[PDB]
């Protein structure tokens, strides 16, 4: 799994050398970054539930449809909305993984490997999620470079999206 | 590969929850005790060809055997094989170190290295050995007072003393 | 040539992937240990001559006979002493360039690479130049950081040279 | 490749010197301007897929033959090819941003481009006016002042917009 | 491109052959077959305005936020309409194509090849052209083999959208 | 690989005699019989999506498990494989109906898949689920009497149902 | 084995397709064309031995030095000329193999695969088996496109011999 | 590559029209003479062998330098490339009949050949004349009037010479 | 692989000696009968077509179930490769001959053959015999006293035989 | 083109080193025979064309069809006689070119290469060549190791056309 | 590749000709003095890493500049890399001395060379002139006449000087 | 192990071919230079012990450090000269082990493969052995071709270490 750590180590590994200061730097700028990531994790983590269905609103709000329209791949049934924030809930929790972990590690691998397979067949809209995740990033309420960490990754998202 | 922050968020997942207070807290903790880990895997790998030399001189000196005509050290084909696995051995231990899980090391290293000295018919005995006398010189080196900020660094010298033993059972 | 900026873009690259926040963290450690580095290098710029004039006796002082003994290969000529003190210099402009450049890019382009070629060739002995080295390592006079920085990469070309 | 660092270190091996004052002083300048360097490679990157669209919108927009039947964005195979294209000059110009040389954009991606275009019969002034919308979009993007700690960053936007107008350059 | 007549040339190219009778028979079963696909490619291309018109109201009735929504990708303004139109208008062109060169060479070089780059780009709903496409199939007003034709490539577009 | 009419040939073949007049008359029958099969073919093809979509629905509404965290479809690379898995075994189900044998089955898709599960840790019981699933979906569509030249197609029936029925075994 | 049936699997297979209408087209021609070739395939089958004892002599008579000439390759003994007509019925089982499975595929495997190296071990001359396909091919006595199919893969042999 | 069929989709594409009553009309003529096509297809590789051995006799017979000590199909790796390069270029121009287009015939066979055989140091002029009584013997062979219901075919002729001539061409 | 000189030396090396005069002089009655072993080579060698062929002839002349329709060299493919075995068979015993060591017939030819033909199906009691009638052909024309210096050669011929023996037990 | 020269150059070169002792009594080895080598090929290049003839009248003599038989590819015109004295003479200064190169190269890359291919086109029996080689072996009339030369490169030809 | 036995041959080929008198007469002198050539190959190759480094240090001695900071054997690198082509040079001069012919020094080695160097910016010049002196060096000790049997090798020298000068000239 | 009989064997063998008059060439080569290689060998390991010793000597010689200088890699205490003898004698082993095997197989894989290894690591010396290696070229005592092949062999070794 991607983080600058086993970036580090891949790095040294793959030209068979032991690690140099060149690698040990990096984890250093990893180590000291981590205050702001862990600072942005926690905030979102404590404030999970409102910024779900905070997010899941504006998604109805911006396509009405999704909540009329008959079909299982909408959210116009009490199984459609549960799914719904359930895919919500898992997006904010991959970005959460991500400062934890420093990297986009765990959010390419449980998350985006596939992620056009799975919208292409289930007929599941990108700009859905994209909405979501616009949602998170404007009303999440951080500050300083907690703020930079968390919209890094939440863009890294949208851009896997798009 | 995963390292210390990479494994807890895997084991989270699997459960499909968000990590506690109690998990934050202890990764806090991973962070603030980085600096020491940076200066161990910088001062062992700095010493990295005499603590495999010194430990090589010192396994064949207590093992003439290995080194006499027929036996597994003779010839500079086998001499050399052997100062590479050694060092080689040692690359990964640092490696774990930084990272604070021993994955890479059971992944690439260790795992199926058992059953290769078995058909090559290398004494697993001998190997072992060696990995111990590496790790006595390594700890000494990393744990060295002279010329840095004081401070305990207990907990980190198990750490580094366990991949070192992992290494010497998994081919013991 | 290797240095953590270069990784991070060959990282990226390799996986024809933008730069994301995993890589970003790497550089930012690297400007945060520049100030250490920028202050070993400038430091041995400075005590420079010193140092060579320093090392190459100390060479001269453990092994004797590189002053007595005939031969091209030996110090026992006013050009083999010329050939020394030359070589020694370029190993402590080595040291600083991998301050200035952050990584062992330098050391690994300009020296390491063929280097048990030349001295197999020209018969130069390595415990020569690890005693040169190993002067430069007690009496290059930091503390610190900067010292932590030097010496890494001191103990780097010694680890080559063994 | 090479970076900042990197290149002024080969040019003072070339004449076998060590750094003077002046080159010290001027790449310690280099570190402390650092954290716009990052801020400016962050938020280009963090609206990778909008600038390309945006841009490639604009550019049908003000030359419909490019998508008309026959013409170089017809057919989705041509038309992907081509957002592809934008995507990876722009992957190299933020490559080139954080190392603050353009040695990786030169070597990797614009050397034997314009050479390319010419045997495809892809219209290099139409890829250069591509290249220069996601200019204004990156530029505009990076210096916004809103959400970040006030400081000028005038000359960082002029090395931006070097590698972006260099790129031009080199298919138009 | 695909083409039957190209699949038997590539198969025995590929081996180093002379063509056999086992490729011959494949080219005639093409020619006995283009009696059909000459026919539904004909009546196609004959009632093909009508078809795209009514295509394209099956498409803004089904999904109506596509003519109300405000946005460059929906079809809110003559602009967007006209684009709508066109795209239709293509698809259908490229269903008379594998019926002339009897295979789906044509649509798979011209349509298929980076389609799911383009909608993820430009923000087109995969749905939105699989009602297009199963207006057509509906009301295209073939009967016999010649129905069977037509639907065999529109069919082949549908599942390359889902 | 074999068709219908090639494994009559190798077993001819392996006797070293000419095809007797009860050879012959029960080919002509499967030739008679050719356009019903590409029919069945042209139908099931024609409805790849949707039968392998459907199938899936119900698969995970019938053993929710397998979308748990945890659980064997959870996380997109997962849950595609999966998709691809199914959509493949119908692809091979498809390939053995035109030829009216299952030897491009057994040899390229069956064969070393229910060993492929068990180092994988997939439940074999839910892949043959979802190709049973698939099969009534398949069937369905295939003998759908509306819109074709009416005429009874139950012995092919029959036989697709075999190959769906002889994947769920491999696997079960 | 190599049928229009089969190489219609391989080139959807190789490339990881479902079948196209390109390739059912394919095996159409195939079901079309079995018709005459079921019909020469049992109109040789029975006039079998009539046709194998004509094509033995015809041998016999272009080269006379087959039945004279003393060694073990030649028919001037009993031994000899079982083995004569047992090959050459060898070649007639192989003629309706194909047309049964409607293409090369059963002579190409059981035939022409180390062909030349059998001949060049056992010193047999190509030209006795051309001559023995020459009279089948001149007195299967068949007509029509029965005729076209039979000549196609006797033709296809005596290529495979020269 | 393509045929008559993806050629006339090809230049309908690029100007981006639907197909007209004049184009359909013609293809459907195409269609009706293919039955001739494949005839002459069936009975030219038929005869392949002896098309290229006839050829290579008659043009060693008129050409004897060729195969002289130093000339340019003397020793049997010469001559044996010799007879397949002729082979090879038959093969190709029977693939373009069946096609009814020489795409395949120029891209993959004539198209760098000229210059293959200047490197070499092989008559250009020698190769067109062998390719030219391939012509005269394949064309006889598959416009004999014995054994084929009777019916014009002069204009599939001229075809399957342009191909012929058109090889010549490209090497003389 | 190893010949008569390199064996005695890698089992010299193993115990660190230097070589005994005991040790010398039967290497060097080594070299005094090498002008009958490059003999043996030579002619064995110089008729391998026909001691390959003649064998086959009378193997399938005494087992005509081999050649017979189902049977393990029905057709020419299973024909020629029986024919490549026995040649293959015959080739490594002659490598091993001319170095006067197994070793080469051993680890390439050998090992791993029992084994292969029993996944194959192929009767490795007709193979030994396919050995044992070359072994006779071989030995008659190596020994045949007509057209040589005339000497005793009765020693090497064993030695001749233990090779072919050798591959017969291997797969017997 | 092989020979034990070319050979020991090449055993060098494939591995980057300079010559060794090994290689360099290959070569001796090659000089040594090269007297009996010499001896055998000046005496069949003095007594070839009575070698020509008389090999060429025992093929007439073993396979009197030849000489009978309508047919460019037999010896039953003036053209053919040519011919095949031509090809009886290649083979012979084939086996000098062995004997004065020390090893089986000319024969190689002069007449086995495409050997098969050219006796299969142009219907040339096998046979008829080794009875013409068989001739040369038993009347060349040499004596020790000039014989064993000589009879050693003729029966590598016998060998490539069996 | 060829050896003044296989190129007489090759000549004598594509004439058509058996070998005359003064051919063969020529070619048995040839082997005569075979014994002289051995010897200086076996000298020459005896003291290939004294010649190569002696010749290095005189050249780097008359030219400084090529050692200097910038110039073309500054670094360990492109030393390593001159003191290999230098070494690679002399490898393929011995070689064509065995065979007396340089065939395989042209092709293998000298052909493609100078562009090499013109592209890389290694001065012809100095290559030629480390030649050169590889070659007085080479020369003195193969024709040294201690501890050899006395006798004439004048005509051997120039032959070797000839191939000596010939990489010179192809690089100069 | 490479040797003259290997190498014939491994150049046949690589190409599928039977052994040729080539490569008999090669070993009779091999088989007539046994006799100074049998010679040379025997005479050096009957006087081993003599040139064992003076060898060994003649190192402390021309370099006195060796003996005074403190440390394992030195010959300074009884282990290390026990150790230096020990290495001087592998060495001749390996030059008597060439001549037996008539070739360089035997100290390629006993002695010379990662021989660059071992001296980097425990810091010795290449020239120490050239200088043992040296003397034994000089007063091994031996005459004509037996000192031809000797001397190959040694300095075999010495261009090894250089
Ligand atoms: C090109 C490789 C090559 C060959 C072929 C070769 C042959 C060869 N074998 C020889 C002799 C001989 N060859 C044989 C061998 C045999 N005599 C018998 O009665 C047995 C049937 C047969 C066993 C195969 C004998 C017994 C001698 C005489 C004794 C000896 O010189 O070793 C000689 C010495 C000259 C002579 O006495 O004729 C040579 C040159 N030398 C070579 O360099
Ligand atoms: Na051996």
């Amino acid at each position: 799994m991607k983080t600058p750590i086993t970036e580090a180590i891949a790095a040294a590994d793959t030209q068979g050398r032991f690690l140099s200061n060149t690698e040990l730097q990096a984890v250093d700028g990893r180590f000291k970054r981590a205050v702001a990531s862990m600072e942005a994790a926690r905030a979102l983590t404590n404030n999970a539930q409102s910024l779900i269905d905070g997010a899941a609103q504006a998604v109805y709000q911006k396509f009405p449809y999704t909540t009329t329209m008959q079909g299982s791949q909408y959210a116009s049934t009490p199984e459609g909305k549960a799914k719904c924030a359930r895919d919500i809930g898992y997006y904010l929790r991959m970005v959460t993984y991500c400062l934890v972990a420093g990297g986009t590690g765990p959010m390419d691998e449980y998350l985006i490997a596939g992620l056009s397979e799975i919208n292409s067949t289930f007929d599941l809209s990108p700009s859905w999620y994209i909405e979501a995740l616009k949602y998170i990033k404007a009303n999440h309420g951080l500050t300083g470079q907690a703020a930079v960490e968390a919209n890094a990754y939440i863009d890294y998202a949208i851009n896997a999206l798009s | 590969m995963l390292d210390a922050f990479a494994k807890v968020v895997a084991q989270a997942d699997a459960r499909g929850e968000f990590l506690t207070n109690a998990q934050f807290d202890a990764l806090s903790n991973l962070v603030k005790e980085g600096n020491k880990r940076l200066d161990a895997v910088n001062r062992i790998t700095s010493n990295a060809s005499t603590i495999v030399a010194n430990a090589a001189r010192a396994l064949f000196a207590e093992q003439p055997q290995l080194i006499q005509p027929g036996g597994n050290a003779y010839t500079n084909r086998r001499m050399a094989a052997c100062l590479r696995d050694m060092e080689i051995i040692l690359r990964y231990v640092t490696y774990a170190i930084l990272a604070g899980d021993s994955s890479v090391l059971d992944d690439r290293c260790l795992n199926g290295l058992r059953e290769t000295y078995q058909a090559l018919g290398t004494p697993g005995s001998s190997v072992a050995v060696a990995i111990q006398k590496m790790k006595d010189a390594a700890i000494a080196i990393a744990n060295d007072p002279n010329g840095i900020t004081p401070g305990d660094c207990s907990a980190l010298m198990s750490e580094i003393a366990g991949y070192f033993d992992r290494a010497a059972a998994a081919v013991a």
